[PDB]
């Protein structure tokens, strides 16, 4: 009964122009009406932009007052948005979204897409870490790998997944060049030390990064 | 029609209207019932007294705050005897189209604010006296169309109400009030707007005319924010201008009983001349104020500082006086170079007080800082403006420069607002009105003791405020003019940069006014003004903005040719030339007969009685300001004038005019399109020229 | 442009529990809404006006204005009911968010088990020794995370990413890393990890030598 499709959100440079689709079928954008939503990973939400393509009326928000032109096609039920001024605070997710009869009711939504103005990009290292005899210590151990200097997340395993329960895949932290760093790790006894080698398993989607790299001490 | 028209079918709806002329607007309708018989109060009419007005708080001053709308028109629209509307008719801006719903929900605003405080009563008695002296005191009336207006509302009225129209009010109706704020709902709201954008884009066609609309109903989560969501921002109901509007009493006129005006006081610090009304008898005043003061034409920096300083006071003070000035009292703060130009015009009721505290307003001055900024923006924008304007202020711009003493151009004046900053302005301020001079017009019926009194009140309030001392005697200067080598025809050229036309002004030094010049050169101006207006559009075809004649500047007479064009200014010297030779012989040839019907052209071109107390006024302080006060001097120029022959003006016309004359003061401008002596620098051109003498003060 | 003042950044509590979430106006207003957003999912509109619970929504679940007080209520909560909220004033003016009201679990006082895990040869490769101390299933938050290379205190080089809800048993995995040069890698052998939580009253310090 409502139908949010956004889409063509990508990932570009500074200093691009590019439009935002949102395709708004099983209701009019004459009818009540779609709004813009800045979410940055690991951040909180921000109301971009809303047309009204009954009046035309747009309404931006403080810090991007200008920079942005939001348009619309009611012979099609069909908004977009064209930007500008593109800077690095933009890599954010955005998404579509329905206000309905409410004073502050924005209900349904779309899937959102990634909308992405990126300094660096590199993909990831895997590093094992190295659980050795020295940090053999009383009946409590663990083994592990430390994933380094990476833009999107790393999707990290061990043994192509099978083992999720008490593997804990701390999120990452970006570190001072721009980049990602997480660790994942799983937790062993000290009877299984040499007993099974355990392969942590890297896929970074992006980057297209697959590395299974073996854990010993 | 027992039923409206509009049977909400199409209420909430919108339009979008394709106009042939780029205009744009936006446009709110309410169908409203009848209140025909409630004539009593018309609060509909007095919905169009509050949403019209622009005062404290009001809507519109918000509106050009936000910068989005530049006007607005509301009030109650007469339709059918049953039904009636009440219209909201606004123009727009560009970045007025996206913020529709917003001015839309200040309106609400407004319509809540009326919502809390409820009716007023006071506001209602203020426009029911105001009303009522404004039907007291009415003008006139046009022969045709009077009759058929009246005849139109002698249908609905009985006899006795067919001249107290609407212009009368009995009774007050708080129960109406309630219900049309109950009519101004979102529910009720019918909406069309206007813009050249709407291409491709409105289907729905008009029946007879054929341009094209849409419904476009306005969704409902817009609508539901309006009603229950309503809080108050920066809006605030308009005071009031009571001030004690009785005494409109004509005064009748005493033993001073003079037809001009006398010069009831001098001082060092003030000048004061006074006149009774004697031919009108009306219940009305107009006072002029000039404060002469040294620190006008200084430098250009005091220049824009006294400018900036004027310009953001009437900045200032409009916000106040604007509802005042809605009573029927009009007024006009300039600027001299030499001075400050004040006027005040209205009824006798109320200007001692409204005065005051203009004068105690315009003492106590404060700056705000990005207000500062706009205008002084906007100043700037009118400044390197100037480079586009049209040819002929251009040349007459360039004629005051070369033809006065000292002269700032308009260069350095953009130039130097890059130190225009608020301490130095502030520095400045009250070193201004510290010291100064005053010279006062008082007109109407009024008497001279209580404007003596009046005025006494006035200076010593100046003197209240800033320890204000007179001004010495000697540095009431003016700036002499030029004298011309006796023999000269100088000229230069100035080039253009945005407008491809040639301006051209053609300079000739007469004299000082004397009874026998004044004569001279406005007959003689007459007498080559028709003939040219035969010659020059017609047969010599040299543009549409061509002029010439007297010039009055300095006490001092001067003939002119303004004629902007796109011409080789040389030719168009040439072709001005052979106009003289025309006019030259023009004069050989005259008859008695052009000779009689001359004169009588410009006896009844001068000759006529004033028609109003702010023209004869005007006239009085056009000659204060140029300090003759020959107040008979039409009727001694009029009885010089017909004492004149054909001769006369020949001997008026070889010595100043011809080609071997002894006393040719002549010297033109070239103003330049976009594509003698030669004039280097005009300080070093100045430097080795004479300055003519001043008027003696009769 | 007037804001919103979200507290608290996060809570805990269990299933069947009364959560009650309070965010504030800059300004005495009405026009609120209140949401919920798993990460990487489109929000939902929890409550709608303040007060009102939208359709599509469990019913443990309530809003309530108070005058500038603007309170989600939840009387009960779930298992999935364990998720990023967000209130949201709405006028024609500019639209703000607060940062993320993130719900989390109350379990009993649950001291950590404390990892440690040397730098490998590849990272001195790369230029990087790092070492990876892991409190791990402790619960509530407070713990103390000390470096100590050769008994001496360090700070100013590590970052504490710390895991969501454990599939075990709720509870939280905290991670820190010690990172160095190789300079100070081949230096200092002592690695040890000084760890002080409410549950782990008495201290831990899990070592290795480099």
């Amino acid at each position: 009964e409502v139908q949010l499709v956004e889409s063509g959100g990508g990932l570009v440079q500074p200093g691009g122009s590019l439009r935002l689709s949102c395709a708004a079928s099983g209701f009019n954008i004459s009818s009540s009406s779609i709004h813009w939503v800045r979410q940055a990973p690991g951040k909180g939400l921000e109301w971009v932009a809303s047309i009204y393509s009954y009046s035309g009326s747009t309404y931006y928000a403080d810090s991007v007052k200008g920079r942005f032109t939001i348009s619309a096609d009611t012979s099609k039920n069909t908004a977009y948005l064209q930007m500008n001024s593109l800077r690095a605070e933009d890599t954010a997710v955005y998404y579509c979204a329905r206000h309905y009869s409410a004073v502050a009711g924005l209900d349904y939504w779309g899937q959102g897409t990634l909308v992405t103005v990126f300094n660096q990009i590199k993909p990831p290292s895997v590093f094992p870490l190295a659980p050795s005899s020295k940090s053999t210590s009383g009946g409590t151990a663990a083994l592990g790998c430390l994933v380094k200097d990476y833009p999107e997340p790393v999707t990290v395993s061990w043994n192509s997944g099978a083992l999720t329960s008490g593997v804990h895949t701390f999120p990452a932290v970006l570190q001072s060049s721009g980049l990602y760093s997480l660790s994942s790790v799983v937790t062993v006894p000290s009877s299984s030390l040499g007993t099974q080698t355990y392969i942590c398993n890297v896929n970074h989607k992006p980057s297209n990064t697959k590395v299974d790299k073996k854990v010993e001490p | 029609f027992p039923e409206h028209p509009f049977q909400e079918e199409h209420l909430k709806q919108l339009y979008k209207i394709v106009p042939i002329k780029d205009i744009r607007n936006l446009y709110v309708t309410f169908p409203i019932p009848d209140l025909q018989k409630y004539y009593k109060s018309n609060p509909g009419h007095y919905l169009g007294h509050l949403i019209g007005h622009e005062g404290p708080g009001s809507l519109l001053s918000e509106l050009k705050s936000k910068g989005w709308v530049n006007t607005l028109v509301g009030g109650q629209k007469e339709g059918a005897r049953g039904f009636m509307f009440f219209i909201i008719n606004v123009d727009l801006t560009e970045e007025g189209l996206l913020h529709v719903e917003d001015i839309i929900l200040h309106m609400f605003q407004y319509i809540q604010k009326l919502r809390a405080e409820g009716p007023q009563e006071w506001v209602f008695q203020e426009l029911k006296d105001l009303n009522a002296v404004a039907f007291r005191f009415k003008d006139k009336e046009r022969p045709r169309g009077y009759t058929s207006k009246i005849a139109g509302i002698l249908h609905y009225y009985p006899l006795e109400e067919v001249l107290t129209a609407e212009y009368l009010l009995e009774e007050f109706r708080p129960d109406l009030i309630e219900m049309v704020l109950d009519k101004l709902r979102p529910e009720n709201v019918r909406v069309a707007i206007v813009s050249k954008s709407f291409e491709g884009k409105t289907d729905r066609t008009e029946e007879w005319y054929g341009t094209q609309y849409k419904q476009e109903a306005i969704p409902d989560e817009v609508i539901k924010k309006w009603q229950n969501a309503d809080l108050n921002g920066k809006f605030k109901l308009p005071t009031k201008n009571e001030f004690i509007p009785t005494n409109f009493e004509i005064l009748p006129l005493e033993k001073e009983a003079t037809p001009y005006p006398a010069l009831i006081k001098d001082t060092a610090m003030s000048k004061l001349w006074f006149k009774q009304d004697d031919k009108f008898f009306l219940p009305k005043a107009n006072l002029n104020f000039e404060f002469f003061s040294p620190f006008a034409y200084v430098d250009p920096l005091h220049s824009n500082m006294a400018y900036l300083y004027l310009e953001l006071l009437k900045d200032s003070l409009n916000e106040y006086a604007y509802a005042a000035e809605l009573a029927g009292l009009s007024y006009d703060l300039q600027n001299t170079i030499y001075g400050m130009y004040l006027s005040v015009k209205g009824y006798n009721d109320k200007q001692p007080i409204l005065l005051k505290k203009i004068i105690e307003k315009m003492a106590t001055f404060e700056i705000d800082e990005k207000r500062f900024e706009i205008i002084k923006e906007a100043y700037m924008r009118s400044l390197n403006n100037f480079r586009a304007e049209q040819p002929h202020q251009h040349a007459m711009y360039y004629l005051r420069l070369l033809m006065t003493e000292v002269a700032w151009t308009k260069d350095e004046l953009k130039e130097a607002l890059d130190d225009v900053t608020l301490p130095r302005l502030k520095a400045f301020i009250p070193q201004l009105l510290s010291r100064l001079h005053i010279e006062a017009l008082l007109h109407g019926n009024i008497t001279k003791q209580a404007a003596l009194g009046i005025m006494q009140m006035v200076e010593d309030t100046l003197i209240e405020h800033a320890h204000t001392k007179p001004l010495l005697p000697s540095q009431l200067v003016r700036y002499r003019e030029v004298q011309l080598p006796d023999r000269g025809w100088f000229v230069y050229q100035q080039r253009n940069e945005v407008h491809n036309n040639s301006g051209i002004e053609i300079y000739y030094q007469t004299d000082m006014q004397s009874t026998s010049e004044n004569m001279f050169l406005e007959l003689f101006a007459q007498i080559i003004s028709e003939p040219a207006f035969n010659t020059l559009r017609t047969k010599e075809q040299l543009g549409y903005i061509v002029f010439s004649g007297p010039r009055r500047a300095n006490g001092i007479q001067g003939l002119r040719f303004i004629i902007q064009s796109e011409k080789p200014p040389h030719y168009l010297e040439s072709r001005v030339e052979a106009f003289l030779i025309t006019m030259e012989k023009s004069i050989e040839d005259m008859t008695e007969e052009a000779f009689q019907k001359h004169i009588q052209a410009l006896a009844i071109r001068r000759l006529d009685k004033p028609k109003k107390l702010s023209a004869e006024s005007a006239k009085y302080w056009g000659e204060i300001i140029s300090q003759q006060y020959n107040f008979d001097r039409d009727n001694t120029e009029v009885a010089y004038l017909k004492t004149l022959t054909k001769e006369d003006i020949i001997k008026f016309y070889k010595e100043m005019l011809a080609v071997d004359a002894p006393r040719r003061h002549k010297v033109s401008v070239h103003v330049l399109a976009r594509e003698p002596e030669v004039i280097q620098n005009m300080t070093e051109f100045k430097r080795g020229l004479p300055l003519f003498p001043l008027v003696k003060p009769h | 442009d007037i804001q919103m003042t979200q507290s608290p950044s996060s809570l805990s509590a269990s299933v069947g529990d009364r959560v009650t979430i309070t965010c504030r106006a800059s300004q005495s207003v009405s026009a609120v809404a209140w949401y919920q957003q798993k990460p990487g999912k489109a929000p939902k509109l929890l409550i709608y006006s303040a007060s009102s619970l939208y359709s599509g929504v469990p019913s443990r679940f309530s809003g309530s204005r108070s005058g500038t007080d603007y309170t989600l209520t939840i009387s009960s909560l779930q298992p999935e009911d364990f998720a990023t909220y967000y209130c949201q004033q709405s006028y024609f003016n500019p639209i703000t968010f607060g940062q993320g009201t993130k719900v989390e679990i109350k379990r009993t006082v649950a001291a950590p088990s404390v990892f440690i895990f040397p730098p490998s040869d590849e990272q001195l490769k790369s230029g990087t020794a790092s070492v990876v101390c892991l409190l791990n299933n402790f619960y509530p938050r407070e713990a103390k995370v000390q470096w100590k290379v050769d008994n001496a205190l360090q700070s100013g080089n590590s970052q504490e990413s710390v895991t969501e809800q454990d599939s075990k048993d709720s509870t939280y995995s905290l991670s820190s890393t010690l990172t160095l040069s190789k300079a100070d890698y081949e230096k200092h052998k002592v690695y040890a990890c000084e760890v002080t939580h409410q549950g782990l009253s008495s201290p831990v310090t899990k070592s290795f030598n480099r």
